[PDB]
């Protein structure tokens, strides 16, 4: 209801894939800070990219975000078998931080 | 930077649950720095809970406010969250991550699984 | 010997628009190039003296005023410009010599939910004279005997908080700003390097 994410995606190993995190809600503000998290099978989520197209030093150079308006297109190039995991989006609304419904990525 | 949660692992219905998150590497004196709490039910999405800034200005989630009073102690670098009236819905994992303005929740801790039932 | 610039630009908490922090900076070998290592300097324009050829000139008495405003109001700190922050709570003369420095800062000023810490006088009676600061927080009138400490036709408190949050557009983000006032006529060089 607050954000919106597709159920799951499965990209063949070695290819690229994009995921969408549409807001589907009016007045989420300017929709400028949208962070993405890597969820392992029972581990603490790790920050992958923050500030749309920006990225924290310490991670790979393949993840890249984008914005088609009201959403955040999380991209993954050179898909490797290591990337099978859960993915989430996160962005404040006027009153409080909200999260995405989750996405599952299994490489086959 | 490092964080670690601790507290009771088991709790009964309609009880006051308490958790203490101790951090190292940063303090609550520099600008921008804050500390928030998040929970995740098994197999469900994460959620926000509250937040304590560095200016002792505190914020809670709208839907579940008027509870979970977040306190702190800057001498031993420890944050305390306490939420009463345990329900079977409240059985989930709990994480304490540090917030900067743009890099929202960039440093998460370990997390402790806690159960709410008879 | 250097003088307080890294204690005027690195302040932890800045004052409000109606409570600017006046200061004097003298007796120092003054280098105006410590600024350039600070920030992208969104707003930087000098009146009466060029910024490039600044480090050499000398001054009589240099005052510095620091406060915080909104995004779309940085234009109002200029000689002779009318508005709502310029005509009500901060006004500088038409013969002003010096310059203004504003750099967007919302990584240290906007909280999730609204930081109700910065205010600004919205109502008053008339315009204010240059560099005239007032703190009074009485309850504004209502034409007739007002609703002093109560509600009614028009009983509106004079101060209003900005309330910054991280969802505001770039026009509504907080901006820190410092104003330097120089003197150049017959000056007994006291602050220059």
């Amino acid at each position: 209801s607050a954000l919106t994410q597709p159920a799951s995606v499965s990209g063949s190993p070695g290819q690229s894939i994009t995921i969408s995190c549409t807001a589907t809600s009016s007045d989420v503000g300017a929709y400028q800070y949208v962070s993405w998290y890597q969820q392992y099978p029972g581990k603490a989520p790790k920050l992958m990219i923050y500030e749309v197209s920006k990225r924290p030093s310490g991670v790979s150079n393949r993840f890249s975000g984008s914005k088609s308006g009201n959403t955040a297109s999380l991209t993954i190039s050179g898909l490797q078998a290591e990337d099978d995991a859960y993915y989430y989006c996160n962005s404040y609304t006027t009153s409080s931080v909200v999260f995405g419904g989750g996405t599952k990525l299994t490489v086959l | 930077i490092t964080l670690k949660e601790s507290g009771p692992t088991l709790v009964k219905p309609t009880q006051t649950l308490t958790l203490t998150c101790t951090f190292s590497g940063f303090s609550l004196s520099t600008g921008g720095v804050s500390v928030g709490w998040i929970r995740q039910p098994p197999g469900k999405a994460l959620e926000w809970l509250a937040l304590i800034y560095w200016d002792d200005d505190k914020r809670y989630s709208p839907s579940l406010e008027s509870r979970l009073t977040i306190t702190k102690d800057t001498s031993k670098n420890l944050v305390v969250l306490t939420l009463t009236n345990m329900d079977p819905v409240d059985t989930a994992t709990y994480y304490c991550a540090h917030k900067t303005i743009p890099t929202i929740f960039d440093y998460w801790g370990q997390g402790t699984l806690v159960t709410v039932s008879s | 010997n250097l003088c307080p610039f890294d204690e005027v630009f690195n302040a932890t908490r800045f004052a409000s628009v109606y409570a600017w922090n006046r200061k004097r900076i003298s007796n120092c070998v003054a280098d105006y190039s410590v600024l350039y290592n600070f920030a992208p300097f969104f707003a930087f324009k000098c009146y009466g003296v060029s910024p490039t050829k600044l480090n050499d000139l000398c001054f009589t008495n240099v005052y510095a005023d620091s406060f915080v405003i909104r995004g779309n109001e940085v234009s109002q700190i200029a000689p002779g410009q009318t508005g709502n922050i310029a005509d009500y709570n901060y006004k500088l003369p038409d013969d002003f010599t010096g310059c203004v420095i504003a750099w967007n800062s919302n990584k240290l000023d906007s909280k999730v939910g609204g930081n109700y810490n910065y205010r600004y006088r919205l109502f008053r009676k008339s315009n204010l004279k240059p560099f005239e600061r007032d703190i009074s927080t009485e309850i504004y009138q209502a034409g007739n005997k007002p609703c002093n400490g109560v509600a009614g036709v028009n009983c509106y408190f004079p101060l209003q908080s900005y309330g910054f949050r991280p969802t505001y557009g770039v026009g509504h983000q907080p901006y820190r700003v410092v104003v330097l006032s120089f003197e150049l006529l017959h000056a007994p060089a006291t602050v220059c390097g």
